């Protein structure tokens, strides 16, 4: 059994003032990145980002390091995340982030962000 | 160019 | 895999805009212990206690699953006892001492560095 | 290799960190300022083992093979790709082939650290040299 | 039978404006830290920087990390930095650095703001 | 001693 930490989540910006042509707000980047440094595409294949349907190309998808997605935008949703592995045989794994660009009660740059773990052979 | 990646 | 198991501890602080009316707090800081590689350190690890300074409630902080990290806000320095207890019953729990960091060096403010890291390094060998 | 002597371990780190210009120079097209090191992993003096570091660039650097012989084992240069180098760290005469490592140049802040306001890029390993003493 | 390496030097910024008050240009840090960070307090005692005597107090002595001293001025000039360590049958190591305020011609161009003097060196035990 |  190997074990490898991850943490994913996403960091989001409002801008000075509502975008006037998209209505848009903030800036934000979804990621996934491991606990330490280590270039993950030594196992990791690619990792999708499913963002909400308002998006064209809702599907993103990223094969080298950095696994982070950059968009603006101006309401929070949920963003499925699937890493895919170059092993066969590895069931890809699936993560649920919701997207945070409004700050929380107990918090410049909102931080959402969660550890977790891969769990191969 | 290559091996050497602009960004 | 590796000969020995290295490790990193110590902590990172952010200090706020100013200092926060209610309880005078000036910063936000974590202190951790953590694999200098991308491992799985509950594998070896069983739990990890920071002992924090007694201004703090329950300051005997025991964190039993990774991350092994504490996240407080404050506004003084202080001495953290860091006691790292093993899943074999014959290793024998180890004790680092870390000076919680909150203010930055002159050096580093001169430079761009908004982040207060203090970082030291240990090592670690199992049977 | 026949091994003489005692065989000992060393842990070290080896890497990058690099900083952006802010704007791309005209003169060669240059955008960053990086450097590359290897170091140990506790506060040592690997001299008393290590001969020499070797430090391989892409042939787009004029002199691509830059030798450091005393600490600190590193080499500072500016450019505007990155690319693999390739480290081999010689030991003192008692053995003969050198540790090879392979690191692939940083330079390019991710999108979650530039919005983070981070102003160096860093990408750091540890390894650990078999050698004899 | 105990090598530990050390980095030491400096940093500076210039005003943006000649402080005209007293003609300082430039602040400046001056500086002494491990190669590798570790408790450089278990074996150091204090460091002193011994500064230019158009100081007053030129004699600015450091007992905890961060073994720094803060000033401002316009001049360059040599620093005498002196470590004394913890044991007393181990004589004091003294370093000089020249204290760099003025960025090279290469930097602008690049775009830097802030000058680093830094070097390289080893504190030998018995 | 002191330059500039």
């Amino acid at each position: 059994t190997i074990v490898k930490p991850i943490v994913y989540g996403n960091v989001a910006r409002y801008f000075g003032k509502k975008r006037e042509e998209d209505g848009h707000t903030h800036q934000w980047t979804v990621y996934v990145k491991p606990y330490r440094n280590e270039d993950m595409s030594a196992y990791v294949k690619k990792i999708q980002f499913k963002l909400h349907e308002s998006y064209g190309n809702p599907l993103r998808v990223v094969t080298k390091p950095p696994y982070e997605i950059t968009e603006t935008g101006w309401g929070e949703f949920e963003i499925i995340i699937k890493i895919f592995f170059i092993d066969p045989n590895e069931r890809p794994v699936t993560l649920y982030h919701l997207l945070k660009l409004f700050q929380s009660d107990t918090n410049k740059t909102v931080v959402s962000e969660f550890y977790d773990e891969m769990i191969f052979q | 160019s290559g091996r050497k990646a602009q960004g």
